């Protein structure tokens, strides 16, 4: 699975998974914390 | 030397031939020779002014002229100071100006001499000439009386910061009731 | 080994026989450092002697409270001892206590940092000095014979009295009354009156 | 009132905008039965809109001539009037997070530059090394300031290519 | 190198040898890879730990004394406002400026000691007091006028033991002050009040019931 994990470590797979997890994290942030116009603490 | 501050201790090497030396320097402030040379003159000067201040406060209280704290209180409120009932028509500005001029002249013409001459001079400051003929024990007496006088003056300051009364009035109140009239009884020294 | 059979002495309690009550009891090994062990031995002597004095005071004053000898001074509980007027108020008593205990304890610490350096007073009189925490304050002289056994008796009584004062404070914060009254109330049954039947010690029982 | 702006808690046009949005959503409501899935979706949308408007009125935003929140992008003007969360606090947040990402990428570049084949390591990313450097990049400001004070963050101009003028 | 570490199984980083007090090999972010930056961070750790120890003492000892009916000291979070309402209270800005001026004078000297460890000890600096700033060769451990009782200056390893005790106490008090800040931010009660509430019902009274730690939006 060394070659398979090397394929998973290739630049397109890693950038698509990274933008996927970042977009999903931001989406769930807006799902639980919607309409956050300002950083009101 | 006469004394060792603690009964049993290691003694600093630079505090032996000094008058009124007990080896009391746990901080090691006078490890350098120049530091000791300056601090000796500082201690002598502090002791002399503390003796002068203690004499002033005792003589202003036992002679019944007023309190040492209340000496500059009438200096404003209109004016007119008090000294043996004299009118003395000097206001606050001229008094401070004359004192500053006199002190500047005296201290400038003072500390421009030799290190021994800055602290231990002769001439008109010993007119009776009894510095000659064993001066070490007399210097020891001067330093010890100066230390006692500094303790007395800082005690006057702390006592008036605490209870707020006169020195001799506080002494009389302590002699009258030594139980409830101590440093411990007021709520500023002992919080527990 | 002495404190626990089928156990081994923790190395640094083996070679030093010259310790009072050296029974090998150091399972947490507080004094492996020799200077730490010297400090802890001095703390032993100080805590044990002050605890012997304190527990003797508690027991004697409570005996006088339960039987009745002294007046209103001795007819108060030990924890309520401050209710009496005495001769001086609280503040000055605490203050002079601070001053004179500062004097004595600084003499003791000056002995600690250099043994034998502080045995001479300004009056010129001198006393003999031995060991470290044993400054030879023996006027009627019971130290000339078998000093190890006398030291062992002292350290055993000191440990017993430190345990005693821990018991005194624990009983007082657990059950009301004088410690002699607590001993009698224990002796009443004694199958029911003990530390389990308090409601303040086991917590598993009686919530 | 920092620049002729009124707070949205008391500005009338903010309440008018909220009322108009809720009324439009109610007009959308008045076509389905009460317990249908579109009805629940519209009720959730209404609740979100009212919560958003009440939160904007609560947080102390400034409204202009009409009921639209305005942000202040001046330190001091936003600090002493309590609107540092408009621009200043998100400025700090972005600076921190962008520095984290950039420092992680930089350290990956300098870590794989001193390997056997730096060419291969940039299309075939060493995932454990990237994860470790992404974690280490959370202390990017202190590391960057330390490397700047050390002089190891910047490169000497005599070792950098330029054109022949 | 065989000293106990922050993870029995994870070897220490190569920039944490064991010489510094409290070196348990804990640096997962590798912030102290630069030696000079490591020295600066060591001094910052000493200063933060000492200030946190002083602050946590001044929080938990007066609060405990108030709990047992001694002195009656208000809450540490509102103690600034309690004094600021006094009839002879110094204004906030003026008091802050006085404190900052004194601290500027002191800690610029401390800073120059951080750079060169024998900085302030040169003759002619003060008025005879420059002899007390020799230092012990390690910045953050001045000695001289500081440490009057001379604790640890006897066997060298005695001072290293005290150094480790100091750094562990400082780290514990820093964590404690972070706890005080986070506990008062969530629950409007003192640290001892939070402790007493936790002992009443640990499964009910904690950080999962304040409503501020875990957000209500998720649950
Ligand atoms: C050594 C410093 C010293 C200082 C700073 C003062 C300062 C003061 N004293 Mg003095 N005293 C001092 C020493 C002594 N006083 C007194 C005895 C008194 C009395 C009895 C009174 C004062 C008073 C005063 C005040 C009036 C101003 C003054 O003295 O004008 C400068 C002095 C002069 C112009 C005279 C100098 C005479 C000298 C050249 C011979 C003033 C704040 C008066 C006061 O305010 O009482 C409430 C007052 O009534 N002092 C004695 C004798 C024990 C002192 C030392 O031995
Ligand atoms: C650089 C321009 C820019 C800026 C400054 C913003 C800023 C903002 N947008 Mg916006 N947006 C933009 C471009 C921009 N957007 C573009 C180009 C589009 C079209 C795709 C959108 C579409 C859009 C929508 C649909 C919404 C926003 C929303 C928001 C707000 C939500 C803040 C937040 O997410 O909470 C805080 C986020 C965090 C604390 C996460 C930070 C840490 C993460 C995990 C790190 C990520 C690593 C990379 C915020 C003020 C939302 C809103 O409600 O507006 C008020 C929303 O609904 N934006
Ligand atoms: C070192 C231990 C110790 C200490 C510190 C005290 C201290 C005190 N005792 Mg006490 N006493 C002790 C041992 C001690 N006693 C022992 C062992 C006995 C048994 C013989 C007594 C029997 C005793 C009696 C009978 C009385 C005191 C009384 C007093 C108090 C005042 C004494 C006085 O002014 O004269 C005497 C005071 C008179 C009014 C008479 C005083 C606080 C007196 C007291 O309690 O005050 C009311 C009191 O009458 N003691
Ligand atoms: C129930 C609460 C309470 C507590 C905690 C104390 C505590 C103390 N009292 Mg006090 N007192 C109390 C109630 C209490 N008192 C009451 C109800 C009365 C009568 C109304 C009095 C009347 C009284 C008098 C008249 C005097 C005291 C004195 C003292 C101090 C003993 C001197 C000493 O420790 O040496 C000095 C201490 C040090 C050198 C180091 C500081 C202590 C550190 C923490 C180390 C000690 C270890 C510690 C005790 C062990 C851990 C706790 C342990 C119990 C588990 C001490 C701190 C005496 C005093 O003020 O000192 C002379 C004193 O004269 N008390
Ligand atoms: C990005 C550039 C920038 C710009 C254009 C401004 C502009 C302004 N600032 Mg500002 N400021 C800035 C950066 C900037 N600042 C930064 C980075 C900080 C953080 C250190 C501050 C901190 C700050 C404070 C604390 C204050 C201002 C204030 C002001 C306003 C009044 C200035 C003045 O009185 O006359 C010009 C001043 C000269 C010295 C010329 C003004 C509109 C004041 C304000 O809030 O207005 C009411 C105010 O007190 N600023
Ligand atoms: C992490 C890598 C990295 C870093 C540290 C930088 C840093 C910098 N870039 Mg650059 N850049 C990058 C990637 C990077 N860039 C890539 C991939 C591209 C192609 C799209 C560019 C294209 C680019 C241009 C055209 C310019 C810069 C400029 C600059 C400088 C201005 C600040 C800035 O943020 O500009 C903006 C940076 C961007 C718009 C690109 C950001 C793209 C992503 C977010 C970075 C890559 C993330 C990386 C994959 C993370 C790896 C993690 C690791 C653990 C594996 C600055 C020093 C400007 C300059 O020269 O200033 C003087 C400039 O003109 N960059
Ligand atoms: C660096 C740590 C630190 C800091 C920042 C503070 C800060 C504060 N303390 Mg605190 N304290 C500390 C440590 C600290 N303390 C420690 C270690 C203890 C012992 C455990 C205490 C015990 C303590 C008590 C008992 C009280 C305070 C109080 C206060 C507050 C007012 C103090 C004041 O009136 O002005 C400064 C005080 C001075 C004496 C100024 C010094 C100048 C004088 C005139 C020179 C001396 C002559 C203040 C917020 C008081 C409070 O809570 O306010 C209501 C109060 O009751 N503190
Ligand atoms: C810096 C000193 C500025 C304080 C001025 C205080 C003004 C009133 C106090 C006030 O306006 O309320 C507190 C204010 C922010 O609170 P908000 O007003 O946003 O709170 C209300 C909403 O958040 C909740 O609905 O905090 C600040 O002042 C700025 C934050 C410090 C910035 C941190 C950055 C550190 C670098
Ligand atoms: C040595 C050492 C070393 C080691 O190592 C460490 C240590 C410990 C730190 C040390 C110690 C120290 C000390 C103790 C110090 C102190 C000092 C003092 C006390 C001073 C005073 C000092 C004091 C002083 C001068 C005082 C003075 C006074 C005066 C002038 C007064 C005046 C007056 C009078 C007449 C009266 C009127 O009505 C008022 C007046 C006008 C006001
Ligand atoms: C060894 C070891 C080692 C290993 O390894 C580990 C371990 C296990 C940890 C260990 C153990 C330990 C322990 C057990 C400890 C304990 C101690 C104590 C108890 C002390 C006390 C101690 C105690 C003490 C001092 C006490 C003292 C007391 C006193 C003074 C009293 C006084 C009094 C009196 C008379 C009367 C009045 O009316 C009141 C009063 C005022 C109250
Ligand atoms: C090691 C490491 C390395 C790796 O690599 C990475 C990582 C993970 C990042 C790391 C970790 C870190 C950490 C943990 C940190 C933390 C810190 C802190 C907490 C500080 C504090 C610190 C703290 C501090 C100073 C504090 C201080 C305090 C004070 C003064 C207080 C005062 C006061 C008082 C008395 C009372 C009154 O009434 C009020 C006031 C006025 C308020
Ligand atoms: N050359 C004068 C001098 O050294 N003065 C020092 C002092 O003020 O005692």
């Amino acid at each position: 699975m060394k070659d398979f994990t090397t394929y998973l470590s290739t630049a397109p797979v890693l950038t698509l998974l990274s933008v996927t997890v970042v977009a999903g994290l931001l989406i769930e942030i807006n799902r639980f914390f919607p309409d956050a116009l300002i950083a009101a603490f | 030397k006469a004394g060792n501050w603690l009964p049993g201790s290691e003694t600093p090497a630079y505090l032996e031939n000094l008058p009124a030396s007990y080896g009391f320097d746990p901080l090691g402030l006078a490890a350098e020779p120049a530091s000791l040379a300056r601090f000796r003159e500082s201690e002598v000067f502090h002791g002399r002014w503390a003796m002068l201040g203690a004499a002033g406060v005792l003589g202003v209280e036992v002679l019944g002229y007023g309190n040492w704290y209340d000496a500059p209180l009438p200096l404003v409120q209109g004016g007119q100071a008090t000294y043996f009932g004299a009118s003395v028509p000097f206001d606050l500005g001229t008094l401070a100006a004359i004192e500053f001029a006199a002190m500047a002249g005296a201290e400038s013409f003072r500390g421009a001499a030799e290190p021994e001459k800055r602290v231990y001079p002769g001439g008109a400051f010993d007119p009776m000439g009894m510095s000659k003929g064993n001066s070490k024990e007399l210097k020891t007496k001067e330093i010890k009386n100066g230390r006692l006088a500094m303790l007395a003056c800082l005690g006057f300051a702390a006592q008036h910061a605490a209870t707020g009364a006169s020195p001799l009035e506080a002494l009389a109140s302590h002699l009258a009731n030594p139980m409830a009239v101590n440093f411990a009884t007021n709520g500023v020294s002992l919080p527990l | 080994a002495g404190w626990d059979l089928s156990a081994e002495v923790p190395a640094h309690l083996a070679g030093r026989k010259d310790l009072a009550g050296n029974y090998g009891f150091d399972p947490l090994n507080l004094g492996k450092n020799p200077e730490a062990l010297k400090w802890y031995q001095q703390a032993e002597l100080q805590n044990g002697r002050w605890a012997m004095l304190g527990v003797a005071g508690i027991l004697v004053q409570e005996l006088l409270h339960s039987t009745g000898l002294g007046g209103k001074a001795a007819d108060v509980y030990w924890f309520d001892a401050g209710n009496n007027t005495f001769w001086a108020p609280k503040e000055t008593l605490i203050a002079i206590s601070f001053l004179m205990f500062n004097w004595a304890e600084l003499n003791r610490m000056q002995d600690y940092i250099k043994p034998g350096s502080n045995v001479t007073d300004p009056f010129g009189n001198k006393i003999k000095y031995v060991e470290l925490g044993y400054p030879g304050f023996d006027p009627l002289s019971f130290s000339k014979n078998n000093f190890d056994e006398w030291k062992l008796k002292e350290i055993k009584n000191a440990r017993l009295a430190m345990l005693a004062f821990l018991g005194i404070v624990a009983q007082h914060n657990a059950q009301p009354g004088s410690p002699l009254e607590q001993l009698g109330a224990h002796l009443a049954n004694p199958w029911k009156n003990h530390f389990i039947n308090n409601g303040v010690s086991p917590f598993l029982t009686d919530n | 009132d920092v620049a002729g702006l009124t707070p949205c808690s008391e500005s009338k046009a903010f309440a008018k905008r909220k009322k108009n949005e809720v009324k439009a959503l109610n007009k959308r409501l008045k076509n389905y039965e009460a317990d249908s899935a579109p009805a629940l979706a519209l009720k959730a949308t209404i609740a979100r809109t009212e919560a958003r408007f009440d939160k904007y009125a609560k947080q102390g935003l400034l409204c202009g001539t009409d009921g639209l929140p305005h942000l202040i992008a001046d330190p001091g003007l936003a600090l002493r009037y309590g609107h540092a969360g408009d621009v200043f606090i998100p400025t700090i947040g972005f600076i921190y997070f962008a520095g984290w990402l950039g420092y992680a990428g930089s350290k990956y570049l300098q870590a794989v530059a001193a390997t056997a084949k730096p060419i291969e390591k940039e299309i075939i990313i060493d995932v454990p090394l990237a994860w470790k450097l992404l974690w280490e990049g959370f202390g990017w400001p202190l590391r960057a300031f330390a490397e700047y004070k050390n002089g190891s963050l910047m490169e000497d101009d005599a070792k950098i290519t330029v054109s022949p003028r | 190198a065989t000293r106990p570490l922050w993870q029995p199984g994870v070897e220490a980083p190569k920039h944490l040898d064991g010489t510094m007090p409290g070196d348990f090999g804990f640096d997962p972010l590798n912030l102290g890879v630069n030696k000079e930056a490591l020295n600066w961070y060591r001094n910052a750790e000493l200063q933060n730990g000492r200030w946190a120890m002083l602050g946590v003492a001044g929080i938990v000892i007066p609060a405990e004394l108030t709990r047992v009916g001694v002195l009656n000291v208000p809450e540490w979070a509102e103690a600034g406002k309690v004094y600021a309402e006094s009839e002879n209270a110094i204004p906030f800005a003026s008091l802050l400026m006085v404190q900052l001026f004194l601290f500027n004078f002191v800690e610029i000297k401390r800073w120059e000691d951080i750079k060169k460890p024998g900085s302030q000890a040169e003759p002619g600096s003060f008025l005879g007091f420059e002899s007390g700033f020799k230092g012990t060769g390690i910045s953050g451990y001045p000695g001289g006028a500081f440490n009057p009782f001379g604790l640890g200056n006897s066997s060298k390893e005695a001072m290293d033991d005290l150094k480790w005790r100091e750094i562990r106490n400082g780290r514990l008090a820093m964590v404690a002050f972070l706890g005080f800040l986070s506990q008062h931010a969530a629950t409007g009660k003192g640290p001892l009040d939070n402790l007493a509430d936790h002992l009443a019902d640990p499964w009910g009274a904690n950080f999962c019931s304040n409503g501020v730690s875990i957000p209500s939006a998720l649950g």
